[PDB]
């Protein structure tokens, strides 16, 4: 029984520490992709003024 | 965005500039060529011998 419950345990163990990975960096391109999409959005402002 | 049409500005202005200096030239040509034609030379030519 102890040893069932451990190994029971121990593969959820693995998925937690998977799963801190896949949440963070799904985060980090979402991070580059925060402020990429600012890059852009600031771009055209740019050109949009000059152009004015 | 800012400087960047500040520097247009003074670049057209000196754009402008250009052209109404030349045109003043051509301008002083055609009246000087069409007014000393008369005993006016005698004066200029007297003029800088005083001073040559």
């Amino acid at each position: 029984d102890l040893d069932l419950a451990k190994a029971s345990a121990t593969d959820q163990l693995k998925k937690a520490k998977a799963e801190a990975q896949v949440i963070i960096e799904q985060a980090n391109k979402r991070r580059s992709q925060i402020l990429d999409e600012a890059k852009a959005e600031a771009e055209q402002e740019r050109t949009k003024i000059v152009a004015q | 965005a800012q400087a960047e049409i500040e520097a247009e500005r003074k670049r057209a202005r000196e754009e402008l500039r250009k052209q109404v200096a030349i045109l003043a030239v051509a301008g002083a040509e055609k009246i000087i060529e069409r007014s000393v034609d008369e005993a006016a030379n005698s004066d200029i030519v007297d003029k800088l011998v005083a001073e040559l």
